[PDB]
């Protein structure tokens, strides 16, 4: 646990969920095999700038 | 806007712009999605009939990604009201989906307690629109960004000459001359972490633009995120 810590070293949302961190994203991610990553599955992600 | 910078290719994809039948730009919106935009709910006073433009950055040189959608539907917040300007939100749906190319693409929504908790904890936020650049001026062409800090809550409604509500936040400075003006309103305010972006506000309401001892009133997303939801699945 401690989302306090850094951001449950998660790439977004964080949750203290129980006693441990776990990591989500948003829609569109999905979160890699480290449970910790977001990565995107579309070419237009939200909240990435189109570069 | 007053101050802030420009926004650059594909910097700021998420803006959107509410247009005139007279095709005139008079407030500003973020993409959520390919159906649906985000505004403010007292947008829908300033005009009798509008579209929704994505895609542009210059309002005078038709670059080449720019788009035109139509509302299907409207959904205005039942609790707001002129009046105190409480609950300013409302969600368009789109009738063509917006196709994602360079200059459009959708802010994240994110989840509410790590929001607040994550993201209304950061230093800045930024905040973007076509909208006037000093308070009695014109409006602008290029779409731009300024990145405003988040205000105390206290000095907020100290500052204020309002009942900064619940459903409202402060951001902006106390001195420096750059604030959301004239046309910003509907317009995204979207929060930055680990190089993705998420929405937390909606430019609302302000004491004039960038003036001393005023800041730029923003209405706080999270609360009304679970609205937010079922408005996409339409209601
Ligand atoms: O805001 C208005 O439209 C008008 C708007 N104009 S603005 O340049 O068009 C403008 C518009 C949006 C802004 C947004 C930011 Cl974040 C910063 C500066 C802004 C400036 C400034 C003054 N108010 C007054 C006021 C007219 C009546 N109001 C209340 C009455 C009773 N209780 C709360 C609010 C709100 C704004
Ligand atoms: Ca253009």
């Amino acid at each position: 646990k401690l989302c306090s810590l850094d951001n449950g070293d998660c790439d977004q949302f964080c949750h203290e969920e129980q006693n441990s961190v776990v990591c989500s994203c948003a829609r569109g991610y999905t979160l890699a095999d480290n449970g910790k990553a977001c990565i995107p599955t579309g070419p237009y992600p939200c909240g990435k700038q189109t570069l | 806007i007053v101050g802030g910078q420009e926004c650059k290719d594909g910097e700021c994809p998420w803006q959107a712009l509410l247009i005139n039948e007279e095709n005139e730009g008079f407030c500003g919106g973020t993409i959520l999605s390919e159906f649906y935009i985000l505004t403010a709910a007292h947008c829908l006073y300033q005009a009798k009939r509008f579209k929704v433009r994505v895609g542009d950055r210059n309002t005078e040189q038709e670059e080449g990604g720019e788009a035109v959608h139509e509302v299907e539907v409207v959904i205005k917040h039942n609790r707001f009201t002129k009046e105190t300007y409480d609950f300013d939100i409302a969600v368009l749906r789109l009738k063509t989906p917006i196709t994602f190319r360079m200059n459009v693409a959708p802010a994240c929504l994110p989840e509410r307690d790590w929001a607040e908790s994550t993201l209304m904890t950061q230093k800045t936020g930024i905040v973007s629109g076509f909208g006037r650049t000093h308070e009695k001026g014109r409006q602008s062409t290029r779409l731009k960004m300024l990145e405003v800090p988040y205000v105390d809550r206290n000095s907020c409604k100290l500052s204020s000459s309002f009942i900064i509500t619940q459903n409202m936040f402060c951001a902006g400075y106390d001195t420096k001359q750059e604030d959301a003006c004239q046309g910003d309103s509907g317009g995204p305010h979207v929060t930055r972490f680990k190089d993705t972006y998420f929405v937390t506000g909606i430019v609302s309401w302000g004491e004039g633009c960038a003036r001393k001892g005023k800041y730029g009133i923003y209405t706080k997303v999270t609360a009304f995120l679970k609205w937010i939801d079922r408005s996409m699945k339409t209601r």
